[PDB]
């Protein structure tokens, strides 16, 4: 899915209509008189387009997949509200965030 | 805390380009023929 | 000079295939 998931689907069905459009325009039409080439040449500009498109969508995609990283610090984990925390009902750990004023370790228990 | 896929509109330019480009075609092909 | 009839979307087919690899292999690498 992955490759028709970067450009969106109904693009996909109107590069079709766009490729049988420039079929049908050259049926009506090895060099061929003129039309040809404003034909193969617009085709040329829209494909370049396309190309272009699904190269630079799908490079944005794949830079966020590597720029994005989950918690791994401590500190980082404790500023977010996203992903739930905790410890042991009771135990050195617990008491060690209680009894600690540390600042990290004292919002975490708070 | 304050402050997807390619666009179905944005690329949609590039395609009235084309249809132009190819109706010009249609208009270039069917006068010589 | 190219056979068509088949071998023209065979031909087709390929070129497909090393558009998708050539711009994947961009945008990986990017």
């Amino acid at each position: 899915f992955s490759f028709l998931d970067p450009l969106a689907y109904e693009i996909w069905m109107a590069i079709v209509f766009a490729y049988i459009l420039v079929s049908v325009v050259l049926f009506l039409v090895s060099p061929r008189s003129l039309s040809a080439r404003i034909v193969a040449g617009v085709w040329w500009f829209f494909t370049l387009i396309i190309i272009s498109s699904y190269t630079a969508n799908l490079a944005a995609f794949l830079t966020v997949e590597r720029m994005v990283s989950p918690i791994e610090s401590a500190e980082d984990l404790s500023k977010q509200t996203e992903i739930a925390y905790g410890t042991l009902d009771s135990g050195s750990t617990k008491e060690f965030f209680r009894r600690s004023k540390i600042a990290v370790f004292d919002k975490m228990w708070t | 805390a304050k402050d997807s896929a390619l666009s179905l509109s944005n690329v949609a330019g590039v395609f009235y380009i084309l249809v132009g480009g190819l109706g010009l075609a249609m208009l270039v092909a069917l006068i010589e023929f």
